[PDB]
């Protein structure tokens, strides 16, 4: 499993 | 049966997908794909998009019909894998690699994550990143994002030592893009807003990097090297 904060950070990095 | 009717099915499938009508979206994209394959052939370049849309809809469906606490879901995941992997294999016969291939590979990585297959997702992301490093600028945000996704796949797969350089690369990309925008300012408002955005992202990445270095120091992680 991947932490939801890490999913959100990936999307924010992408923008 | 006609290509125009497949086009109508594709537009309606897109609408259904946006409206979270996943079952009807998958039905539309299934039919559009079948028409396109009957016209152009099962492994023809003209079908890539239709395979991709179908795979994406299937992934969406499998995600929405799963309950984390505990089959249509596993069958839809397996079919999403199949359709995206056909899109990939067809793409592989083209001379130039494009962003559509990057995206197909990222969609395959996400399927693999839902199947709890970290190795496959790792290979998919690494492939996508190596294409991206040819398509876009070295400080592209998409390149930073793929570095980060690789490092978190490696972390969740008990390889924090290996995740470290990917996280470091993502962080350095964010800071390089900051410095480049800063020099360009030397729309100005838009660039300065992005500089602040990237500074926040860099700090989050630096925290992740601290946690990764700590995890790599765990006795079981580090003993082999110490020995």
């Amino acid at each position: 499993t991947i932490m939801p904060k890490d999913i959100q950070l990936a999307r924010r990095i992408r923008g | 049966k006609t290509l125009e009717f497949a086009e109508e099915l594709t537009e309606k499938g897109s609408v259904f997908l946006k409206e979270n009508d996943f079952a009807e979206a998958v039905d539309c994209f299934s039919r559009a794909l079948e028409i396109r394959v009957a016209h152009y052939g099962e492994l023809d370049a003209e079908c890539i998009n239709a395979y991709y849309r179908y795979g994406l809809a299937l992934l969406a469906k499998a995600q929405a019909e799963a309950d984390p606490l505990g089959d249509e879901d596993e069958s839809d995941l397996d079919m999403a894998w199949k359709m995206l992997d056909i899109a990939r294999v067809i793409t592989d016969k083209q001379s130039t690699e494009t962003m559509e291939k990057v995206d197909i590979l990222c969609s395959l990585a996400e399927v693999s994550l839902e199947r709890e297959d970290i190795e496959s997702s790792l290979s998919d992301y690494k492939n996508a990143l190596s294409i991206l490093e040819r398509l876009v600028e070295p400080d592209s945000r998409r390149t930073a994002e793929l570095n980060f996704r690789i490092c978190i796949c490696l972390e969740t797969g008990c390889q924090p030592k290996e995740a470290i350089p990917y996280c470091q690369k993502a962080l350095l990309i964010c800071k390089a893009r900051m410095e480049r925008l800063s020099n360009e300012i030397k729309s100005a408002s838009d660039k300065e807003v992005e500089i602040g955005d990237l500074a926040g992202l860099a700090e989050d990445l630096e925290k992740k990097l601290e946690d990764l270095k700590q995890q790599a120091e765990n006795p079981k992680q580090v003993l082999a090297e110490l020995m």
